[PDB]
């Protein structure tokens, strides 16, 4: 009973939690990349005001 | 000769100089100010209107009125010779041992040229390191890239010093004995502290190991561009020695994590969008340009062997630095914190360790013919014993059978004698003898992976030899 | 063509000015040293050129010259027995003229310009020519290299060179329009070659490996993927496919692997022998080799060159098998290239167009009717290496959506020295239905039913693992012990193979059919004897059982007498002693 | 009408090119791009201003240059020619035949985007449809005018279920009374990112059954340019709406895989530098998906109907 | 404008046992009902529209299906309101903006509905307002902010979303009108995470 | 500048059992104590200031509360030096920069503290340097780089943060001074992730 309980309840919940945390971290990384791209564009556009 | 004085912008590590279209990209310059100090710089962008220079060290005393820039060299070069054996350098070729600089036989670019894949040959000869868990189970072959994985507190530096101090080739096992073989060690340390520097200097000076070694030591407070340039200079020296004087060099890189962090800082300073987890997107190619300079060339007698050492940031094998190193290198050696906290040195865990070129170096004609089967049987017996030891604490020792208790004795005897060698220097014969002594505690017929001819010749020896001074 | 000068250098990115007229994705020779690169962006009078190699040492003002063509390959005689990099540079001639190092700016040609060939014309003046027709034939090793008109050329024949010795650079046929046709032509590596019509695959790709071509077959022109965690036997299987398959031409692609692994394949291949002819194996193979330190553009474009060469050899009318090794490395190179272009990533840092590229690579396979009116086929087998062995990795997910066969490996069977270590539960094939008429018309009329019966017997063994995991393997009843024993026999004598033995490396379909018949007959007679009542230990001891084990090593032309002898022996022991 | 051409190309990068002096280019119009070799590509205006217009290209931009390239105007609104004789034909997902038959003659030219239906003009879907599958018709019964998707897996037989439903779909006008009459039925089939093997299987099933005589196929292969995957379901729904609401046909629309459509939408959106969403997909994916599924239903005062059965796989 | 606001002290009877017994809502309160697709938000809101004791019901179909509005338009004239005996549609006002309509009109529909509900409050009636989905309004705000090229806070949403949501929900409550009468507005908004 | 460096061969006794037994720190070494809020970094560093065997103690309150500096100012004159026998405040130097004080002065506080500690080393003493939090230094650097409009590194910090952190920790060590005497500086730095 203990073996079946572990293999049928405990492991899949931990796997789902791991997947959820990975998705959240990846989304935050993508948002950071977008922000850095925007401010790089701003920096490049600043120098072109008067050449 | 010519000097440029049109400085128009200084901020952080960068400065802009106008009318500098004669400067080649990637050149090395000198920055001189009114106070007489001279700083070095490297050009990272060249344009028609200005050029961008990244400055080594800080930019405290600079100003836009008196600063002047002069060119030094178009391509970064290193002057090499055979007198470098026994010298210490700071990472850009400057001596730091108080001795006058060498006279160069040649000057070579530090950026490498790729080896032609049709010009290489298969590695077939091994290097004796003096450590049983490496020489027997995870044999190091000449021309192999074998990284070592460690944690924050594990003794990686001591292991590196011991391996550099003890390693040698064994020509007497190679056929009839061959003859004298030149050997050398190139030691490159990046981002080390003062304590590690003093320890390394003392260790290489206290036994005469400095007489055959070249040291490239870059400290933690040194400029980061020197940390970038250090492994390329070390590999340039190693390649020159190996492919011009038939040496058997052995390159040891102390911390690749510091190199990766310096690469991240350099990429951030040049305004590049990072890739996965903030690391640069070209880290794979940049790491490949360092690891793939090792190997053995058909028609030559020399060789290059690399032992990179990297610390996993959170003992995570999914971090990009351990992940990319696995794709390029052949195998790994992993240190275990459990064996370290249990008082066992060196704390090499054999179960997660692996060498992918071992089968080409073991066998008769180059070592003893019982190498592979002994290693396989040791691995299987240890794998059984570690699980039996965990089952014992629940079910008790009396509930076991007889062979279970035999494996339970074998596991801890193995950990106590084969691994925990301390500061010993064991030849391959000593390690094989100890391995056969440990297997003799197992009954005959339990050794399925060993042929009966070897069993009829080496089985049944007592363990009390190494017991005299473990 | 368009000439320009350098305006700004920043790492691998170079901005050139005065390049009005240059076209997108052209190939430019940058600087006086001769470095090459693509054009990725046009802007006014300037052009953004991205250099492949190291740009250290360049200066502002150096000339930039555009070749005027995109990335392409030279297709013609001499590609066989050759070793090439990711952008079709011959490595043997590079070594001969430079040494052990590959210096930047080296200039070589894909086809040797000084070798003479025996030209045999097959046209006469006044003939009409369209794309894909045959101009003439040229002997090359064991083949007849058909000289083909490029697919984009049509017209009328004016003059034909007579039979003689010529090089690839000399025209052999000149059209009335003024078009001069040589022995070779160039084709962009990113554009598919045209065909008359794609057919339906119904003939098997004879792998020679028993488990593959029996349980999970792949047809001619089909696609397959073989993933696996770390060392599971991938390289041995692909080189066994290279040796023992029925494909006429084999194209091996190495996408950015370790240097020693490239050394292994570059050294071991020139010693093997072709089973079809007895000559060297390299006389029918083309090798594409890239190490990790080679430029990322060549590693990214490595697979397209190989697939273009395979399409060319298909267009000549042959049957080609293309083995792409470790497509995960190609995906990593693509990720790096996308990272250098500042594109927003998707999933685990991959570009959002990865599935489109993987579909574009895998769709080129298939059995077609060529433009010359002949049959041809390209078969693709691509190895994948997930990082932790997880099959949810995006490259594996994208590959699984399009492959017709999926052979999954694991090192657990490698522990037990069980090779090939194919998971017979997780693997599947979608070519089983269409290949059955060929099997029944050409192997045996009862092959599919027997194969399904053996698959069911293998399935019945797996369901008992929930009993043997708790109760010991000996405490079972007769009807379960018998199927467990026959499953062990099937695993250790039919789902196991070695390729180092002469009479076992290449397994014909009749041989496998005979072994399967013997196993099924043994099981049926054992069950019938168990019905009559007998001790099961006698069943695990009878000497006829060893004939199943020793049916693997009979010679292929010696097999039928052995099979009949076993079929008559088995009827004897089980009726009297049971 | 006589054509007008622009030569003021000032910037090409990736899938975007900028056209100078493009005041008379309408927003969302369809353009034709020609280069020096005479090859013609497709494109759509996505941003227009006083200084330049921005055009995204339907395929790869190789071979383009700032000297010889010219851009012409095709139409201000993308339209498709439709006719009743399309029953039994096959199309590639852009409106062109692939069975080798002569092209059809357009009865009408309708906008492929469509228009929203007035909620007052709708009526309640109230008619049972017999699918021939027991687990559907009893517990999850399908009503004429419903959009009922199928949530599949990565190795599950969804295509076979869809083919069986398309073979066995009937109207059964006996139990609720209804008209007790022989009623026309049609099936519009659209496939996005399909492979060669599945294409052969689908056409073989449709030919063997005999249901091809009352069907229209919009088949888009995986090697086609990715824009033709985007426009594929819109043309199928345009044809279905035309048939149902001008000829009193009870059409059935089957969409083979929406996952390929979503991946193509993400790839297109990432090339225009937009803020990503939950898993890198664009933030407006709800609206884009809604503009497809909302074109089904019934209309008060008319006899026809549209029923959609999309099929998608859960990763 | 209003004169004063009063403490809510009379229950809003919804006709469902679990919502009336265990988790009640008053005559000037606000309630939120979040759930995944197929949970039953629309059925609950339509049952509230059918069976509650409010005098006037304002239903805001912000960014949802068109069949859910046709069902209300068809079935309501054949039903009887609980308190006056007339047709049920004679007390209902519908604001419909389906999912395939222009996106920028989703934002205006919420304000139009709440303004109409406030207008009926000033006459002394008790008004119940049902917003079918506020996540669609948030999506419209995200689209507008993306067109304006503002820096997002989380999940692409503009940083002022919470202020807009608080300004919408604060219009509910039991008041004393400028004419001296008593009125009430209750808001039940559904969230689709 | 100094003359030479020396190997660490003398413990820095802190009076705490777990630190002085299981995880020793030498006289010229460095240590770090990270943890979340309310875990005991400030109490540990104050105990180190009270009970260690250092001749001079320099305490740097980089971006922390003012109540703790008031506690140090009040309690310390009433205590007794373990080795000198006099008041404890006669061997301590405090450098205070609270959280409401201006942001740009935090790096100056760190550098002033380390320079004073280096000055007391040149006279032959063994000095202990306590940094209350080095994370506020990085936060100040991020705040300044926000106005500088630089290209930030991971998590928004400037790319040169690691060089500054390395250059701060390398000043510690057991040295031979220019006058021939022997002194040492030990650095303990808390981190607030
Ligand atoms: N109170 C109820 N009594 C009976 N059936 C119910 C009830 N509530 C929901 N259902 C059933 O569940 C379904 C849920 O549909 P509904 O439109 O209410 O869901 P939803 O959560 O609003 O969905 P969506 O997010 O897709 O708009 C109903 O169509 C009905 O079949
Ligand atoms: N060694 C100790 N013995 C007894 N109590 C302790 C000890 N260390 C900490 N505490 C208790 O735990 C509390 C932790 O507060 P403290 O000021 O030490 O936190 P901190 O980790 O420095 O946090 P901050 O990040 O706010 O600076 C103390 O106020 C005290 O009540
Ligand atoms: N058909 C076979 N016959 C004999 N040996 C095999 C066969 N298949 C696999 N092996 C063994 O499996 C091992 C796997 O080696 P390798 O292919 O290098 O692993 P990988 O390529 O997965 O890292 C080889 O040493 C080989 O001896
Ligand atoms: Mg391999
Ligand atoms: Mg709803
Ligand atoms: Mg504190």
């Amino acid at each position: 009973r203990r073996v079946n309980a572990l293999e049928q309840v405990v492991i899949p919940g931990i796997r789902a939690q791991i997947r959820f945390i990975q998705q959240v971290l990846e989304q935050r990384e993508r948002e950071d990349t977008f922000r850095l791209k925007r401010i790089k564009g701003k920096i490049e556009a600043r120098e072109a005001e008067e050449e | 000769k010519k000097e440029y004085t049109g400085i128009t912008y200084i901020s952080g590590p960068l400065l802009f100089v106008e009318n500098a279209k004669d400067l080649a990209y990637g050149a090395i310059v000198d920055i001189k100010d009114g106070t007489g100090r001279v700083r070095g710089g490297q050009v990272i962008e060249v344009s028609e209107e200005y050029a961008v220079i990244q400055v080594f060290e800080e930019t405290t005393g600079l100003d836009l009125a008196t600063t002047s820039v002069s060119l030094v060299e178009d391509v970064a070069r290193l002057g090499v010779s055979k007198e470098m054996l026994g010298r210490r350098f700071n990472g850009i070729g400057k001596p730091i041992d108080g001795l006058p600089p060498i006279t160069p036989e040649k000057r070579l670019p530090i950026t490498g040229l790729p080896l032609n894949p049709v010009a290489r040959r298969k590695p077939e000869q091994f290097i004796q390191t003096g450590i049983s868990t490496i020489d027997v189970m995870n044999t190091l072959v000449r021309g192999q890239k074998l990284p070592i994985f460690s944690g924050s507190g594990l003794p990686a530096n001591e292991i590196a010093a011991q391996i550099a101090r003890q390693a040698t080739v064994r020509p007497d096992l190679s056929g009839e004995g061959e003859k004298e073989e030149p050997f050398a060690v190139v030691f490159a340390a990046m981002g080390i502290t003062q304590r590690e520097l003093s320890y390394f200097i003392q260790e290489f000076e206290r036994t005469g190991a400095l007489s055959r070694s070249v040291l490239f030591l870059n400290k933690a407070d040194d400029p980061t561009i020197e940390r970038i340039l250090t492994p390329r200079m070390a590999l340039t020296v190693a390649e020159y020695l190996a492919f011009e004087h038939d040496y058997h060099v052995l390159v040891i890189l102390t911390d690749m994590t510091n190199y990766c962090e310096a690469l991240r800082e350099i990429g951030a300073a040049r305004e590049e969008i990072p890739g996965r987890r903030g690391y640069p997107g070209y880290m794979y190619t940049d790491l490949a340009t360092i690891y793939e300079r090792a190997g053995v060339v058909e028609g030559k007698k020399g060789s290059v062997t690399q032992i990179p050492i990297l610390s996993m940031p959170d003992d995570d094998r999914t971090h990009p630095i351990p992940d990319l190193t696995g794709y390029i290198t052949e195998g790994q050696i992993q240190l275990s914190r459990e064996l370290h906290r249990k008082g066992i040195y060196p704390p090499i865990d054999p179960l997660p360790s692996l060498s992918r070129l071992m089968n080409n170096g073991v066998g008769k004609g180059k070592t003893r013919e019982d190498h592979k089967q002994v290693s396989d049987q040791l691995y299987s017996a240890y794998a059984n014993g570690v699980d039996i030891r965990k089952l014992v604490a629940i079910i008790g020792e009396d509930a076991l059978t007889e062979n279970d208790r035999r494996y339970l004795q074998f596991a801890d005897a193995f950990e106590r004698f084969f691994i925990n060698q301390g500061q010993q220097n064991r030849s391959i014969e000593e390690s094989l003898q100890i391995a056969w002594a440990l297997l003799s505690m197992l009954p005959q017929g339990e050794l399925k992976r060993i042929s009966k001819d070897h069993i009829g010749k080496y089985y049944g020896q007592k363990l009390e030899e190494i017991w005299g001074a473990p | 063509m368009i000439q320009g000068v350098i305006q700004k250098i920043a790492g691998p990115a170079v901005i050139a000015k005065g390049m009005l007229g240059a076209r997108m994705y052209d190939i430019c020779k940058v600087g006086e040293e001769g470095l090459v690169g693509e054009i990725i962006r046009l802007d006014g009078d300037t052009a953004f050129v991205q250099v492949y190699e190291d740009t250290s040492g360049l200066k502002v003002g150096e000339p930039v010259v555009s070749t005027g063509l995109p990335l392409a390959v030279e297709l013609g005689p001499g590609m066989l027995n050759g070793i090439y990099d990711g952008i079709q540079r011959p490595l043997e001639r590079i070594r001969e003229k430079t040494g052990i190092y590959i210096t930047r700016g080296v200039v070589v040609h894909a086809l040797d310009r000084e070798k003479k060939w025996a030209w045999t014309p097959m046209v006469k003046p006044g003939d009409e020519v369209r794309g894909g027709m045959v101009l003439g034939t040229v002997p090359e090793f064991g083949f007849t290299h058909k000289i083909l008109v490029p697919p984009d050329v049509r017209g009328r024949v004016k003059e034909v060179k007579p039979a003689g010795e010529y090089t690839v650079e000399e025209p052999v046929v000149v059209l009335e329009d003024g078009t001069e046709l040589k022995m070779y032509h160039t084709w962009p590596v990113r554009r598919a070659r045209p065909v008359q019509r794609k057919l339906d695959p119904n003939t098997p790709f004879l792998t020679g490996m028993r488990i593959l071509d029996v349980l999970f077959p792949v047809a001619m022109g089909g696609t397959a993927a073989i993933p696996g965690p770390f060392g599971s036997g991938k390289t041995v299987t692909q080189q066994s496919l290279a040796k023992w398959s029925n494909a006429d031409v084999v194209v091996y692609v190495g996408c950015g692997e370790r240097g020693n692994e490239m050394t292994d394949v570059l050294v071991e291949f020139p010693e093997l022998t072709d089973p079809k002819t007895g000559g060297p194996l390299m006389h029918r193979t083309v090798l594409i080799a890239n190490t990790s330190n080679m430029p990322v553009a060549a590693r990214e474009a490595s697979i397209y060159v190989g697939v273009t060469i395979a399409e060319y050899f298909r267009d000549q009318g042959f049957s080609v098998a293309l083995m792409a090794d470790s497509t995960s490395r190609w995906a990593e190179a693509l990720r790096e290239i996308s990272s250098r272009l500042e594109e927003m990533p998707a999933e685990e840092g991959y570009p959002p167009y990865l599935a489109a590229r993987l579909a574009a690579f895998y769709e080129r396979a298939g059995k077609v009717i060529t433009l010359g009116g002949e049959e041809g086929a390209v078969t693709i087998v691509g190895a994948v290496s997930p990082p932790g062995g997880d099959m949810s990795e995006p490259v594996t997910q994208s590959t699984l959506r399009i492959v017709g066969a999926f052979w999954r490996l694991d090192a657990s069977l490698a522990f037990r020295r069980h090779f090939p270590a194919i998971n017979w539960n997780g693997s599947y094939s979608l070519f089983t239905s269409a290949l059955d008429p060929w099997y029944r018309e050409n192997v045996a009329e009862d092959y599919p039913e027997l194969r399904d019966a053996i698959s069911e017997l293998l399935q019945r063994e797996a369901g008992l693992q929930e009993i043997v995991q708790l109760v010991g393997p000996d405490a079972l009843q007769d009807a379960e012990r018998l199927v467990i024993e026959v499953g062990r026999i099937i695993r250790e004598d039919f789902l196991q193979q070695n390729a180092y033995h002469e009479v076992d490396a290449y397994c014909s379909m009749k041989k496998a059919y005979g072994i399967m018949k013997m196993i099924l007959a043994f099981y049926k007679e054992a069950e019938a004897a168990i019905k009559r009542g007998v001790s099961i230990d006698e069943i695990l001891q009878l000497p006829v059982l060893e004939r199943i084990g020793r049916a693997r090593y009979v010679s292929e032309e010696e097999f039928p007498a052995y099979f009949e002898e076993a079929m008559k022996e088995i009827q004897g022991a089980f009726k009297a002693l049971a | 009408l006589l054509k007008k051409e622009y030569t003021g190309i000032t910037y090409i990068s990736g899938p975007l090119l900028f056209v100078e002096n493009a005041k008379d280019l309408a927003y969302g119009a369809i353009v034709d791009i020609k280069d020096g070799t005479g090859r013609v590509r497709g494109g759509q205006v996505i941003e227009v201003s006083e200084e330049y217009a921005v055009i995204q290209v339907f395929e790869e931009t190789t071979g383009l240059d700032l000297a010889t390239t010219s851009v012409s105007l095709v139409e201000d609104v993308a339209r498709l020619g439709v006719s009743k004789e399309m029953l039994g034909r096959r199309f590639n997902g852009i409106g062109k035949p692939i069975d080798g038959l002569p092209p059809i003659t357009p009865e009408k030219r309708l906008p492929i985007t469509g228009l929203p239906l007035n909620p007052v003009a709708r009526r309640k879907p109230e008619q049972f449809i017999q699918t021939g599958i027991s687990t559907i018709d009893v517990m999850n019964t399908l009503v004429r005018g419903q959009k009922l998707p199928i949530f599949s897996g990565s190795g599950l037989p969804a295509n076979e279920i869809a083919a069986q439903i398309a073979r066995q779909a009937t109207v059964r006008p006996d139990l609720s009374g209804e008209g007790e009459k022989e009623e026309p039925f049609a099936v519009v089939f659209a496939a996005m990112g399909i492979t060669q093997r599945e294409l052969s299987y689908f056409i073989q099933e449709f030919e063997r059954t005999g249901a091809l005589s009352r069907s229209v196929l919009f088949l888009n292969k995986a090697d086609d340019p990715t824009i033709e995957r985007i426009l594929t379901p819109r043309m199928a729904l345009t044809v279905a709406e035309y048939l149902a609401f001008e000829h009193d046909y009870h059409v059935l629309v089957i969409l083979t895989d929406m996952t390929n459509y979503c991946e193509a939408l993400r790839e297109i959106g990432a090339a225009r530098e937009e803020i990503p969403g939950r898993r890198g997909y664009p933030g407006y994916m709800y609206t884009d998906l809604a503009t497809i599924y909302e074109r089904a239903g019934v209309v008060e005062g008319k006899k026809g109907s549209v029923t959609q059965i999309p099929i998608l796989s859960m990763p």
